């Protein structure tokens, strides 16, 4: 799926996305990403020769603010693109009357089925 | 990481730390010949270091603390059970002659490295061409089987081949009858216990072998027996003369920084030791290796990284 | 991926040598000009499907 | 130590340049380990 | 439908059956890629030629330029080749295995 | 569900950053304290099921089941000692962290709202099964048996996702209620028979059936202990359990094409137990038990009878507690002597004078004694197969007869007559082996007392 | 003129006895062999297996059973007093049904 | 003390660490003040 | 008590945890207060609440 | 093979994958295929053996039919509705020159036969390079041409990609032709989707990208080329065992490891269309190409091969390479199931 | 091809017999002509007589496996009237299959060929007869 008003530049986030709700600081999904971020900090003091839970916390430190900053600018991004989603949805839905018509919401007074008994 | 390819950028050559100091002098003789006496002689007059000889455990030697790890760790070669008894079943001197060949490579990188990083030039002692023809002598003698023998000529073809050879090889000549003297002049009776075939197998092939295949390249000081103690005549002779042979005369600065890259980080180095043909007198079995290698983890200072190494240091290691 | 730094930065490095019915380097026409005038211009803004049909 | 390891001959059957040898594929040797190959 | 275009596609697949069955050597292979090159060329002038369309005239000369830096290119491999031998067959290229 | 998912991952770096002859005392202590909190869960009631989120709930077919999954993580993390006591402090974590994780899944898939993440967690607790059962089988055909239950557990269960995903677009989402409330029957089509063959056939493949069995008894004589319970009892009933819950749609063509699988199970269930009758590799006599009790779970599964949905889940729930129980004894009697064959440890009744009473007790739980659960269960599937069809009692009493055979001959091998006076290395019985033995049979007996609680949902 | 191997005979017996003879099931420490007896039989018997038998013993009437025991003795009662027979068929009523015609 | 050829690194560098630590506090302090001006945003344009 | 071990507080915290989240949770989805037909009785006696 | 030569060819690399991507002419998508070829040339024969010249002669070979293939293929599309525009073309005949251009340029099953040879003799840098940009750049363009494809072209070559690089696969203890057979089995897994949801496929190049990424940085951080010097990295070292097998397991495409995320999205939106036999085939298919990752990490990590001597002597040494970027590869690579929704990351 | 898989099923299938024979003729040698083509174009036989056998024997057995696939389903729905049931189909595929083994001279493998043919082959009359749209919508 392509544009989608195709002025469209490369346009990482637009000034429409301000319009949503921003995501929450301790949503899970970014404290997920904390987490891979601290066991991605303790195997790569696992990788050299160096010890374990030690001698690293600055690098602990930079890999957790690294990949918490770069999954919220991420999260913000999918924000965006499920709202864009929904509202072209919902305008084609409203935009063509045909297509789409009124169910008969027939009670099961007068809904005949098939039975098939396991005996 | 102190050196790099920013520094080969940043930081100018690797050209002007040269020369007619830094050369490769390597004393070759016959054993408990070639010994410390004209290696040691030359290191003081000439004005160049001295690497020692190279001995089992000079892995140990070479990194962490200067005391010599147990038998468990740096073996299992077992030198005097060479010299008691070279004919054993459980195979001890292709073991012995494989560390020999690590440990001479260990070495030969080391002073390599010391050349090209700032000079001032090395002499070596018993390198590893001589150490193919203790492999070839033993093989004369008939000790190892001549698969192994192929073995070790698979190890030498892929290692060698890399590296550049050494400027000068002064050898020095002793017959037999002086050997065996001085071998029974010394004392240690596992030494006493030597034979006198493999001797002169050694002699033969380290004639024979080793001089037609220097082929002027490492070029030779072949001097006499009682030529020793002698100052004057060795270092006039090294700088009496000038260089034609070997790949030293052009390099000029691309191949000595592949040198340079390549001998650093020494895993590079010994990356082709362990090819393996699984040689069934040198392969050890797996439980054996788990636990020499987890009582090796038990020692203080070798796990882990000793730069970061507590219980001897270093307080630094952020709260 | 179809990246558009093309159309960020406003550089015309690729919109000349591309169609025809363009400024040529002297103001001179193609042989099929005003049929791709009126082709390009039926199709301008159109999904590329119902620009077919 | 009654765990049972992969012996020499368990190894040797991942040896040659291919895995099942037929009666036309014997002639694959295994390369080099230098990647060299001799002149 | 401009009749020459019909024999020089057919001398397009005429040098590209040229490239593709070849037999003990290199430099025929590479010689009948550069007269694939040259058919490219031709058919691609032609048109432009035809039609007038004079700001896109940089096909054939663009064209022909890379690929004629992709057959040097071409044929200091089959130096190095030749280099790494005696010959440049097809034949004793069978190492380095499937 | 969340207050058991968290803790269970809490309990992993406890393992970690727990000290050297530490790390066993407290995660023994806190998986016992889990067991009591998830004990705790048991409200269920009447008319709905619980729900413990969009994401998780819970029926009364998920409840034993999650309460014998945490029941058996403690009992299995004792029961795996003195033969990695020896091994190193790196490797034993990592085993008990690998049985940690084998639990979080354990727990991700009994309480899976959505078939999709059920699939996930299913084929995610397959994954560390193999790497436990190849790193610590302790024979020399432990490759030959993970690799045999990897490419079977996958090439068996792996269309069931396509099946999935085409109900997941072409009926909404995939919640069970919505599933349900929902479900309209679906026609003797080609189609639909292939929908219902991809489902049926990788639960075919997880139980196993006859024809699909040889899956299972290499990876049990090869694998350790851990693995063989954990892959026996929880692996075999989580596929039971998948079955039943997926068995709500495709209602009308099962009738028309759920016969050769009942027929198969039959027959194989007859031809299972009278091939762990004449074996020697004591551990694979339990193996070959499990089979045909699953098969006998198959056909009360594929028969569609209340009365056979709970003798179907008192049957799995007796049955995970009697095979890993006797897979724990046939481990004992092995690092008794290091044989694994049956003929050579004889006599053990003049010696080790109280294993005879846990040998005993078992057999007879495996023997279907009547106030136990496992006769409640096969009582309750010859009833609805009885009224299924009038012929096919006989099946099921046969096997009932062979069943009591090998499992009294079983018993009477082993431990019954005379000592081969040439072993003299066994020792008397632990205080470990037979407290394991208390935790296995002590919950079946007061199970056995109160048996509401296991029957399933249509009680 | 050849091993195949260089490791250890293996391997010795590990009689976990006579090092501790009052030991319990696991290796030759003194004090955490205890605490491992003592946890598991305290916090596996002791607080676990009779606080679980008195938890399902009794608990909420458990899938509705006695509520569905009172409820059917006042519904039969009433039922009874009515006239009208105890479980009337067709659950559903036939005013609230509308068949397909034929 | 301990050690033939003192080790490359071990021996804590003040140039790497304090630039790491440097710039961390800066990218938190960067992604805290854009979240509360993302806030004020949505809430002003809401 | 809390500092001398500190390892056996892991879990009983954690599972306080996320008893506090199932919680939570529960007052996140508190729709349908009293739209059920069935449990639905007017609000008293003091204060707008009849689970939480 | 001076620094300032290296960075000038890897940029030059990097600057023919930007001119793929970047125009809107089929000039500049010729001129990048070639200058890509050109410099990618001097990346392999960073040695000097004979090895990476006949692999460098074998890649320069199809690689410059490939593209004079290309360019018959723009040409007959001229030749037909007259503009240098990347979109939808105007001929059959032109569409299946073109794909069968591409397919000889990242690799199909008719067309593989020089992927595991120019892989064998080639160190571990250039595989890398070739496989990670050279699959990369062409499916942009597959990406820009995908809505005038016949569709028995791109599904034909899909299956048949798929299932010879599984079936020759099966049969190799070199490191590097099970590397390039599963790139095969991969370019057939991103082929197969591109008339379906062109997000998938990208998404796929991604994971692609990431696991190749970290397999040969586990393979440079111990110069492996063959099994048993995997077992001997056992011995020596004991977290590049885990690490292989975890991502030796997340090439295979197990559920809670992060290779399932690009199978099962897949196989989501190929189902949602009718096609069902296709996925079943290529899922099981996608069974067959894990026994080969399997069989590898039985000889790394889980069974325990007897290693040689001198691993005595390499204790003392530590492992002072530097890593590209392994942790963040790794755990990005196999720990990343539970975002799925980053599939949205990308329109 | 297509055109020619067209011609097999353009016949009501029902009976309009040896038409059918002679399509599957054509689709056998079709087959066995491409086998031929990649099988001698990636071993070149030494020489060129033995590459005409080589070709012939692959599209003589490919030929011969149609042609009996083709006269047992004409057979088979002679004689049980059924046009509908793909059992007629898989009694073809075993039949093919049996052939094959009994063309390469191996029974194992004629039995694996009976069995995997007959598999397909009632897929192929089972996707015909209710209808799978096989590689394609290709929409949504
Ligand atoms: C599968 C069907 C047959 C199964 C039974 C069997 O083994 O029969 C052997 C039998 C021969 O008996 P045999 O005594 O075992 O002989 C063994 C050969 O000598 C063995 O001969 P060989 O091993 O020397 O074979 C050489 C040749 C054999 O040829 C092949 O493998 C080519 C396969 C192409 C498919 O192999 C190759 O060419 C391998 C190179 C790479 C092949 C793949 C390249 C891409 C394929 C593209 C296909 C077309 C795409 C079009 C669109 C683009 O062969 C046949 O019966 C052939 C006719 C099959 C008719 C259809 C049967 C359907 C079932
Ligand atoms: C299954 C998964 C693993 C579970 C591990 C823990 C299981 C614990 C089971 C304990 C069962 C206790 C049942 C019991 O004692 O019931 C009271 C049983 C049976 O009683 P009952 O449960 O039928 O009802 C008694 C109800 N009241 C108390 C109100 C009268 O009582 C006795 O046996 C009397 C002595
Ligand atoms: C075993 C393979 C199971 C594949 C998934 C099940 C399935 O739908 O198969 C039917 C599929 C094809 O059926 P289908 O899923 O395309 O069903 C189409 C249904 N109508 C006609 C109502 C639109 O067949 C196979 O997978 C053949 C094997
Ligand atoms: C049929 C039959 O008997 O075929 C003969 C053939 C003999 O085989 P051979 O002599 O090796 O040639 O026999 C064979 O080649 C045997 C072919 C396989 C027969 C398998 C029959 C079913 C076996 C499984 C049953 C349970 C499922």
């Amino acid at each position: 799926m392509t544009g989608r008003q195709a002025r469209a530049p490369l346009q990482f986030l637009p000034d429409e996305a301000r319009s949503l709700p921003p995501p929450k600081l301790t949503d899970p999904r970014l404290a997920y990403i904390g987490f891979l971020g601290y066991c991605s900090g303790l195997i790569d003091n696992a990788i050299r020769r160096r010890p374990v839970l030690s001698a690293g916390l600055h690098r602990q430190f930079l890999y957790i603010t690294s990949f918490v900053f770069v999954g919220y600018y991420l999260l913000k991004r999918q924000d965006y693109m499920y709202a864009v989603r929904d509202h072209d949805m919902f305008s084609y839905i409203k935009s063509h009357p045909e297509d789409f018509p009124e169910k008969d919401k027939k009670t099961y007074r007068e809904v005949f089925e098939e039975f098939h008994p396991v005996r | 990481l102190q050196y790099g390819p920013l520094a080969y950028i940043l930081g100018e050559k690797t050209t002007k730390k040269m020369t007619e100091n830094s050369k490769l002098i390597t004393v070759d003789g016959n054993i408990c010949s070639g010994k410390s006496k004209l290696a040691k002689e030359v290191a003081e007059k000439l004005g160049l270091k001295h690497f020692p000889e190279a001995g089992i455990h000079y892995a140990d030697s070479t990194t962490g603390d200067g005391k010599p790890l147990p038998v468990r760790f740096s073996g299992n070669c077992s030198l005097e059970k060479f010299y008691d008894d070279p004919k054993s079943n459980d195979g001890n001197s292709y073991r012995l002659q494989a560390w020999l060949y690590a440990s001479r490579l260990l070495q030969y990188a080391d002073a390599l490295e010391h050349l090209l990083s700032t000079g001032q030039g090395v002499v070596l002692e018993r390198s590893i061409y001589s150490d193919f023809v203790f492999l070839e002598a033993m093989y004369r003698q008939g000790f190892i089987r001549k698969q192994c023998v192929d073995h070790y000529n698979q190890v030498k073809k892929v290692t060698v081949c890399e590296y550049l050879p050494p400027h000068v090889v002064i050898y020095v000549d002793v017959p037999v009858s002086e050997v065996q003297s001085r071998i029974q002049k010394k004392g240690n009776p596992h030494e006493m216990k030597i034979t006198s075939a493999y001797l002169q197998d050694i002699e033969n092939v380290y004639k024979g072998t080793f001089l037609p295949e220097m082929s002027e390249k490492c070029e030779v000081l072949q001097y006499s027996a009682w030529e020793a103690e002698d100052a004057e005549k060795v270092v006039e002779d090294i700088q009496y003369l000038k260089y034609d042979k070997g790949p030293w005369l052009d390099q000029d600065d691309r191949k000595l920084h592949n040198l340079r890259m390549l001998v650093q980080d020494k895993l590079e180095v010994l990356n082709y030791t362990s090819i393996p043909v699984f040689l069934p007198e040198v392969t050890i079995g797996a439980h054996q290796s788990d636990r020499v290698f987890q009582e090796f983890t038990e020692l203080p200072g070798r796990k882990y990284r000793a730069g970061y190494n507590e219980d001897v240091g270093d307080k630094w290691i952020w709260l | 991926p179809f990246f558009d730094v093309q159309k960020k930065l406003g550089v015309d490095l690729d919109h000349w040598m591309t169609i025809q019915s363009a400024e040529q380097p002297h103001r001179i026409p193609a042989r099929c000009h005003a049929f791709e005038k009126e082709w390009i211009e039926c199709a301008h803004g159109i999904g590329s499907i119902r620009a077919e049909k | 130590a009654r765990q049972w390891q992969p012996d020499v001959e368990w190894a040797e059957q991942y040896g040659g340049a291919v895995m099942y040898p037929t009666k036309e594929t014997a002639h694959w040797k295994p390369p080099p380990w230098n990647d060299v190959d001799p002149p | 439908m401009s009749l020459v275009y019909m024999n020089i596609m057919m001398a397009f697949t005429v040098s590209l059956t040229g490239l593709l069955m070849y037999r003990s050597h290199l430099m025929s292979s590479l010689l009948c890629l550069e007269g694939m090159m040259l058919s490219l060329f031709i058919l691609a002038t032609l048109m432009i030629l035809n039609s007038h369309f004079t700001l896109a005239s940089m096909m054939p000369i663009i064209l022909l330029v890379f690929a004629a830096c992709e057959a040097a290119l071409g044929l200091s491999l089959l130096v190095m080749v030749s280099n790494t031998y005696g010959t440049d067959y097809v034949q004793n290229l069978n190492l380095l295995q499937c | 569900m969340l207050k058991y998912i968290i803790p269970t991952m809490m309990l992993m770096p406890l393992t970690w950053l727990s000290k050297n002859s530490m790390i066993w005392i407290n995660t023994t202590l806190h998986s016992l304290l889990i067991s009591l909190t998830s004990l705790l869960l048991l409200n269920q009631f009447g008319d709905n099921s619980l729900n413990f989120s969009l994401t998780f709930f819970s029926d009364s077919l998920s409840t034993p089941l999650l309460i014998l999954t945490m029941w058996l993580l403690p009992l299995m993390l004792m029961a795996s000692q003195h033969h990695l006591s020896k091994e190193n402090l790196a490797r034993k974590k990592l085993f008990i962290s690998m049985l940690i994780l084998l639990q979080l899944f354990l727990i991700m898939t009994f309480t899976a709202t959505e078939l999709i993440f059920f699939y996930i967690m299913f084929e995610a607790t397959l994954v560390p099964t193999l790497i436990i059962i190849t790193r610590w089988g302790n024979q020399t055909e432990r490759l030959n048996a993970g690799l045999y239950f990897l490419f079977y557990t996958l090439a068996g269960s792996l269309p069931l996702l396509v099946a999935l995903i085409y109900i997941q677009n072409t009926m909404g989402s995939l919640n069970f209620l919505i599933l349900q409330y929902w479900v309209q029957p679906m026609p003797n089509s080609w189609s639909n028979t292939f929908m219902w063959l991809a489902c049926m056939m990788a639960f075919m493949v997880k139980m196993p059936l006859y024809g699909l069995h040889l899956w299972l008894p290499k990876a049990h004589v090869e694998a350790p202990i851990a693995g063989s319970m954990v892959l026996a009892a929880i692996l075999l009933k989580l596929g039971g359990y998948g079955m039943m819950r997926i068995t709500l749609l495709l209602n009308p063509i099962t009738d028309f094409m759920a016969y050769p699988f009942i027929m198969l199970s039959l027959w194989g269930m007859i031809m299972t137990s009278s091939i762990c009758l004449r074996q020697t590799d004591l551990k694979s006599l339990i193996a070959y038990s499990s089979v045909s009790h699953m098969a006998l779970v198959i056909v009360a599964i594929l028969i569609q009878t209340p009365w056979s949905y709970m003798g179907a889940t008192a049957l799995m729930i007796a049955h995970g507690l009697t095979s890993s129980m006797l897979f724990c004894l046939a481990n004992s009697n092995y690092e008794r002597v290091h044989s694994r064959t049956m003929i050579l440890a004889r006599g053990l009744q003049t010696l080790l004078p109280l294993m005879a009473a846990w040998w005993l007790l078992a057999s007879l739980t495996n023997l279907a004694l009547p106030p136990s659960i496992n006769l409640i269960g096969e009582l309750f599937v010859v009833m609805s197969t009885f009224s299924w069809s009038n012929i096919t009692i006989i099946l099921m009493g046969l096997n009932m007869v062979i069943t009591a055979l090998y499992s009294l001959y079983m018993l009477i091998t082993t431990q019954r007559g005379k000592h081969t006076h040439h072993i003299n290395n066994i020792l008397p019985s632990f205080t470990r082996e037979n407290a394991l033995m208390s935790l296995h049979m002590l919950p079946l007996l007061l199970l056995s007392l109160n048996p509401k609680i296991i029957l399933g949902p249509l009680y | 003129p050849t091993l195949r191997w260089q490791e250890d005979p293996e391997p010795e017996d590990e009689n976990l006895y006579e090092k501790n003879p009052d030991s319990h099931g696991y290796d030759k420490d003194p004090a955490v062999d205890v605490w491992n007896m003592r946890v598991v039989f305290f916090f596996g018997f002791s607080i676990v297996l009779v606080l679980g038998s008195t938890f399902v013993a009794y608990l909420p009437d458990y899938r509705m059973q006695e509520w569905a025991r009172r409820e059917a003795e006042r519904l039969v009662k009433y039922r009874e007093a009515h006239g009208l027979p105890l479980m009337e068929s067709n659950c559903f009523d036939p005013s609230k049904i509308q068949l397909p015609e034929d | 003390k301990f050690y033939i050829q003192e080790p490359p690194h071990g021996s804590p560098n003040w140039l790497k660490v304090g630039l790491t630590l440097g710039t961390s506090a800066f990218l938190w302090i960067y992604l805290i003040k854009q979240h509360n001006e993302d806030v004020l945003e949505y809430k002003r344009r809401n | 008590v809390v500092r001398d071990h500190w390892i056996h507080v892991l879990v009983p915290v954690g599972f306080v945890f996320g008893y506090y989240l199932d919680r939570k949770n529960d007052e996140k989805l508190a729709a349908f207060r009293n739209k059920s037909l069935l449990y639905k009785r007017e609000l008293k006696p003091n204060e707008e609440v009849t689970w939480k | 093979m001076n620094p300032i030569i290296l960075i000038i060819i890897l940029m030059t690399v990097m600057l023919g994958t930007i001119i793929v991507m970047i125009s809107t002419h089929w000039l500049l998508i010729w001129i990048g295929f070639e200058m890509n070829m050109l410099a990618i040339i001097p990346i392999m024969m960073k040695k000097h053996n004979p090895r990476a010249t006949e692999a460098s002669t074998k890649y320069f070979l199809t690689q410059s039919t490939a593209s004079m293939l290309l360019m018959m293929a723009i040409i007959i599309n001229l030749m037909f509705s007259g503009q240098w525009t990347v979109m939808k073309l105007f001929n059959p005949m032109a569409s299946m020159l073109m794909t069968m251009a591409l397919a000889m340029k990242l690799g199909m099953a008719p067309f593989h036969f020089w992927v595991p040879e120019v892989t064998q003799g080639i160190p571990l840098s250039s595989g890398l390079i070739l496989l990670t940009w050279q699959k990369l750049a062409p499916m942009s363009v597959l990406y820009q041409i995908l809505p005038s494809i016949n569709l028995d072209l791109i599904l034909t070559l899909s299956i048949l990609s798929i299932t010879i690089g599984g079936w020759g696969g099966l049969n190799q203890t070199q490191l590097r032709k099970i590397m390039a057979y599963s790139s095969i089995a991969h370019m057939g897994w991103m082929t197969a989707v591109l008339l379906y949801n062109p997000t998938m496929t990208l998404l796929n190049l991604i994971i692609y990208i990431i696991m190749t990424s970290t397999m040969f940085t586990l393979f440079m951080a111990n110069s492996t080329t063959t099994t048993l010097s995997l077992s001997h990295t056992w011995n020596k070292a004991p977290i590049m065992t885990i690490l292989v097998l975890i991502t030796l397991l997340s090439m295979g495409g197990l559920p809670p490891l992060s290779g399932f995320m690009p199978k099962w999205m897949i196989i989501q939106e190929m189902t949602k269309n009718d096609s069902i036999i296709l996925p079943t085939l290529m899922a099981i298919t996608a069974l067959l190409n894990l026994y080969f990752y399997m069989r590898l990490t039985y000889s790394t990590a889980l069974t325990m091969f007897p290693s040689t001597n001198n691993m005595k002597m390499k204790w003392q040494f530590p492992t002072t390479k530097r890593m590209t970027l392994l942790p963040t590869m790794t755990v990005l690579s196999t720990m990343l199931l539970p975002l799925t929704p980053i599939l949205s990351i990308l329109e | 091809a297509k055109t020619l898989l067209h011609q097999y099923w353009d016949i009501p299938e029902g009976t309009e017999c040896h038409r059918k024979t002679y399509a599957a003729t054509s689709i056998g040698g079709a087959s066995g002509l491409v086998v031929s083509a990649y099988s001698v174009a990636l071993k070149t036989p030494t020489s060129f007589l033995e590459g005409v056998a080589r070709t012939g024997r692959y599209t003589f057995t490919a030929a011969a496996i149609g042609a009996i696939f083709g006269l047992t389903s004409c057979i088979s729905a002679q004689v049980r009237e059924k046009p509908d049931d793909p059992l007629n189909y898989l009694i073809g595929g075993c039949a093919g299959g049996l052939t094959l083994g009994a063309r390469t001279r191996s029974y194992g493998i004629g039995a694996a060929a009976c069995a995997y043919m007959g598999l397909t082959a009632a897929l192929v009359k089972m996707g015909q007869l209710e209808g799978w749209k096989v590689f394609a919508e290709p929409k949504v």
